[PDB]
């Protein structure tokens, strides 16, 4: 549809999670935790106690939230599903993306795995379920090889959960349709339509034989299903609010449940009156992953809406109460540190700087045009710091800011990217002239200055950081291409830029032609010879003073006589000689219609 | 700011707008989504019809406010 | 009378004449404006114009009841003077054009409400001012539930009318109120931006009634984009409406249909408006019309039975005059 250019202001190494964690996996052979964050980054962590720093690597090729991750082929391969509509294949040992599947139309929320078939399913908000053979998904690129699509059809509403049997014989979908759907993935056939949930279903589990499903809904219920009888066989009410995370032991007898109420229970499925409270978490539980290194699970990893991931020890799960209120463990055994998310952004009147407030209550100052932090202001008041940095200037808006990833993302569209003309002096650049600059143009030329097609190199005024990711997406969250600013010189990146860069970027960046000037009309009337005028939006009031002094009073330096002889009024306010007509029309002109100016003699 | 508009079939759509947006710009964004010309459109908020030539701030339209889209039935 | 293009105003004036308290509230406001004028504006001409219309109507009703051999020219009964006051308040009513009856109802009720607020501010500078606010004004609760974080958000917004769909993208009026008020999932291009998630997510959205007026007006969307098309098929209209399903609190209040405004025409650009009204309450023959229905043509009043009126309204027969405004009254 319409391609937008975006980029992310970040450090070269985002070592800590910058937002909540949606998905967890373990590699028990490597003692290695994977954390798929809302910051669009999948991190690899060591879980050995002797390691002081758990960080191992960062896997960064998404452009929105990573909703689910699956570890496959003995921990060699990772599959990632994102709100960028992509499913990605990675090398888990090395940490790089080696394929991207674009067959979805909306956010991909759930993955499923069948260990004994190497079969992965992907589902999303587009009501589609795709089945993939993982040995087939291990192809380098579409040019080396491209693959077909197996689809399960029959879902009537958005899919928030998949579950697949370990033997790849049953797949189950949970959706806002409130009914679980069951297929055989081998034949793509329907089997069942389980009914009894009253809201969305975000957690699904199956046992190894596919005979029993365990499901957790946002209605606060856990239902055990008998897939041999097409019915619910038990219901458990142990959460005050929606159940979002489930885990089960290998015997399929104990269920670890967590959700919006910030509690984790272990319920016996055979005797659901005996439950234990493991812990009381600080934020809603998004995902849990059991430690499976022993017969009774010795630990549980808990991902939340907060940037920290905790390990809770399960030792001492046997007391006697049916609903004990004393948690077994009141401190985590292991804590993966998180960073701070940006939660407010405020674009200043120059349309070049942002003030941001984070979760830690720290205010930061950013330059969009250079894509960098200027200073960290500490824990200053945000609305007072906005007031201190008020400037009497108007620049048309020319970018959007998104905080989805907990870090600044700046977006440019054809509609408004080019609407910001500014003097070199006003933009803090100089040479011995005052040339007129377009901010969206200079930024597009800096963002892809490493493209061989753009050399004659860069805008000649500023460079963005070489690590700055550049994204070409569509309005709606569908990403077409992502690269780093420095990677545009490679053969594959240069071909994907020839196939992806929109013409509205090519005209300014490659053809090096310059955007339309905006002009505002105004009336120049004597303050108590009339004509309607048009001039550049940026024309200083000093050149309107000159025009009046030379066209109405044509009877030493001429510009000094012009400024000291004529005054300009608008809404009975005397205009600043240096104000641009934009800033006059935006602040000093509260009346409706075309801008009117009045004049008199000193 | 995001606002909802209830269309002719009762279906809700979302518009992204600014408090300084005029009613004519909101009717242009409703033309871009629902394909109805602005001269045939009629917006109602809080039981008052929105008049062309005013801004969304004049009506107290916030984030998550609902507009009802209707047409003239000439008689 | 008609006197050219005014059938849209006539239908609204006829339904407002039989509204529970409208005729007494307009008399209270007109007596205040008359006491203002004796002690010493364009908005006050609307209330003077309405009082003069209402007095003309009681003089016709009396004259028909006791002296049929009078008012042979129908006394020249004129909305045209009220229409001139609405030109001074709103430029759209200029010439002999055609207009929406709901847009005229909004203009009259808004200008009466502005007059009520002006008289209230004048009196406070040195109880019956809430005429429109008691009769036609209600309050909704618009809940939004983000499916990612399960946070509720409420907005509390006023309503004068309930605008409902007539067809999907036969039906009953309960289905149209369910499409207006019941839980809608916003998904795909129209995702909710959730300030707790900092993200575009699916959301459930529900509208519930919190304060109900004495008169519920349903504005039927008898029109769809195919270049615009009038939907000629009605939906089934109940005589009794209960709104407990979409209510914030349970209430054993029932609402009863007492007026309809119909539009006869195959296009949205032209047609004839008609009103029909139940006579519940206001010389022996006056009480005999109770329970029946009055149908207003351009200058004819036809008395019709409730059964025959509802048979003619039902989609089982070709209606030829599509319902457009339904008025339900508190019992
Ligand atoms: C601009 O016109 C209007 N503006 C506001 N309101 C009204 C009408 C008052 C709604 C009109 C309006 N339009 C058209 C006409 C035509 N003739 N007349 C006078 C008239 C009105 C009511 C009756 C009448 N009343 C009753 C009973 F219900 F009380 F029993 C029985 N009958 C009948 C069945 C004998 C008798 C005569 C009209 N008046
Ligand atoms: N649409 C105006 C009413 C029709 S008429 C014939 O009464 O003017
Ligand atoms: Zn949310």
């Amino acid at each position: 549809r319409k391609v937008q250019v975006s980029y992310v202001i970040r450090d070269e190494v985002e070592k800590y999670n910058r937002n909540g964690v949606n998905a967890l996996q373990l590699d028990p052979a490597l003692n290695r935790l994977f954390t798929a964050g809302r910051d669009s980054i999948i991190r690899i962590w060591s879980v050995n106690q002797h390691k002081q720093d758990p960080y191992i690597a960062s896997m960064e090729h998404h452009t929105d939230w990573v909703n689910d991750i699956v570890l496959c082929c003995n921990g060699k391969t990772l599959i990632s599903a994102s709100s960028d509509t992509t499913v990605k294949v990675w090398n888990a040992h090395k940490g790089f993306c080696m394929s991207t599947l674009r067959t979805h139309k909306d956010y991909v929320k759930a993955l499923a795995y069948a260990k004994d078939k190497e079969l992965v399913a992907s589902a999303g908000l587009d009501r589609q379920i795709f089945l993939w053979d993982v040995n087939t998904l291990t192809a380098l690129t579409a040019s080396n090889n491209t693959v077909t699509t197996s689809s399960l059809s029959g879902n009537k509403d958005s899919i928030y959960s998949l579950a697949m049997n370990q033997l790849g014989t049953i797949i189950v979908s949970g959706s806002t349709e409130k009914v679980l759907r069951v297929w055989d993935p081998r034949t793509c056939a329907k089997l069942m339509k389980l009914k009894g949930h009253t809201d969305n279903v975000k957690a699904l589990l199956l046992n190894r034989d596919g005979t029993q499903c365990l499901s957790g809904s946002s209605d606060g219920t856990i239902r055990l299903w008998s897939l041999g009888q097409q019915r619910c066989i038990a219901t458990y009410r142990v959460h005050d609010e929606g159940v979002w995370a489930l885990q089960v032991n290998d015997a399929f007898t104990h269920v670890y449940s967590g959700g919006r109420d910030r509690k984790i229970y272990c319920t016996d499925l055979r005797n659901p009156d005996i439950r234990v409270l493991i812990c009381e978490e600080k934020a809603p539980v998004l995902k849990m992953e059991l430690d499976r290194s022993a017969d009774p699970p010795p630990a549980i990893w808990v991902a939340t809406t907060k940037s920290t991931v905790n390990k809770w020890t399960l030792k001492g799960i046997h007391n006697d109460c049916t609903n004990p209120i004393t948690p077994l463990c009141t401190q985590p055994d292991q804590v993966i540190k998180g960073g701070a998310s940006i939660i407010q952004c405020h674009i200043l009147n120059d349309k070049r700087h942002i003030l941001t407030k984070d979760t830690n209550n720290n205010v930061a100052y950013w330059d969009v045009l250079k894509a960098c932090k200027v200073e960290d202001l500490g824990k200053v008041d945000f609305e007072d710091e906005i007031k201190k940095r008020f400037k009497m200037v108007y620049v048309p808006n020319w970018f959007s800011v998104d905080l989805k990833t907990g870090m600044l993302t700046i977006t440019l569209d054809e509609s408004d990217c080019f609407a910001a003309w500014v003097s070199a002096k006003d933009a803090g650049f100089s040479s011995g002239s005052d040339p007129k600059l377009n901010l969206g143009g200079l930024l597009l030329q800096a963002l892809l200055e490493y493209w061989p097609r753009t050399h004659v190199k860069g805008n000649g005024y500023f460079q963005v950081p070489p690590h700055t990711p550049v994204i070409f997406g569509e309005a709606g969250g569908r990403t077409l291409f992502r690269l780093l600013c420095r990677d545009s010189g490679g053969e594959t990146e240069s071909m994907l830029l020839n196939e992806t860069v929109p013409q509205w970027v090519i005209d300014i960046t490659v053809d090096k032609n310059m955007p339309k000037f905006n002009k505002i009309p105004f009336y120049l009337q004597p303050h108590a010879k009339k004509d309607r005028l048009s001039a550049s939006d940026m024309l200083q009031v000093r050149k309107v003073m000159e025009h009046v002094y030379e066209k109405i009073i044509n009877l030493e330096d001429i510009a000094v006589l012009a400024e000291e002889k004529i005054e300009l009024l608008c809404q009975d306010q005397v205009l600043d000689p240096n104000m641009d007509l934009r800033t006059v029309k935006h602040f000093i002109w509260k009346s409706g219609g075309d801008l009117t100016l009045h004049y008199r003699q000193k | 700011m995001q606002i909802f508009v209830k269309t002719l079939t009762g279906k809700t759509i979302t518009l992204e707008v600014e408090p300084s947006d005029t009613i004519e710009n909101v009717k242009a964004k409703i033309q871009d989504k629902e394909g109805i010309p602005p001269d045939q459109q009629r917006l109602i908020f809080a039981g008052k019809q929105l008049e062309d030539g005013r801004t969304l701030s004049d009506y107290n339209i916030q984030k998550e406010s609902t507009l009802h889209l209707v047409l003239r039935l000439r008689g | 009378n008609n006197l050219g293009n005014t059938c849209y105003l006539n239908s609204i004036l006829q339904v407002l004449y039989f509204c529970p308290g409208f005729k007494s509230g307009v008399k209270h406001l007109f007596n205040i404006i008359s006491r203002k004028k004796e002690a010493l504006l364009a908005s006050y001409e609307l209330i003077c114009s309405l009082q003069s219309l209402i007095i003309s109507v009681e003089q016709l009703q009396a004259s028909f009841l006791l002296n049929p051999e009078k008012y042979t020219d129908e006394l020249a009964t004129q909305p045209r003077r009220l229409l001139n006051t609405l030109r001074e308040l709103n430029p759209m009513y200029e010439g002999y054009l055609q207009h929406d009856a709901q847009e005229v109802l909004q203009c009259i009720l808004g200008n009466i409400q502005e007059t009520c607020q002006l008289l209230k501010k004048e009196e406070v500078k040195n109880i019956g001012f809430e005429l429109v606010e008691k009769l036609f004004q209600g309050q909704l609760v618009l809940r939004t539930r983000c499916l990612e974080c399960e946070s509720l958000t409420e907005r509390r917004e006023d309503f004068q009318d309930i605008s409902v769909p007539v067809q999907e993208d036969m039906k009953t009026l309960r289905w149209a109120i369910s499409q207006f008020a019941s839980v809608e999932r916003i998904v795909g291009e129209d995702k909710y931006f959730c300030e707790n998630c900092h993200h575009y997510t699916e959301a459930e959205r529900s509208l519930l009634f919190d304060k109900m007026p004495e008169v519920i007006t349903i504005h039927l969307k008898c029109f769809a984009a195919s270049g615009l098309s009038k939907i000629n098929t009605p939906l089934l209209t109940p005589l009794k409406l209960s709104l407990e399903e979409w209510s914030t609190k349970p209430t054993n209040d029932s609402y009863g249909l007492f007026a309809v405004v119909m539009h006869s025409g195959i296009t949205i650009s032209s047609g004839h408006y008609t009103a029909s009204v139940k006579v519940t309450d206001l010389v022996q023959s006056l009480k005999e019309y109770e329970g029946k229905w009055l149908l207003f043509d351009d200058s004819e009043v036809k008395v019709t039975e409730e059964k025959d009126f509802l048979n003619s309204l039902s989609p089982s027969t070709s209606p030829t005059s599509t319902p457009y405004l339904l008025f339900y009254k508190k019992l």
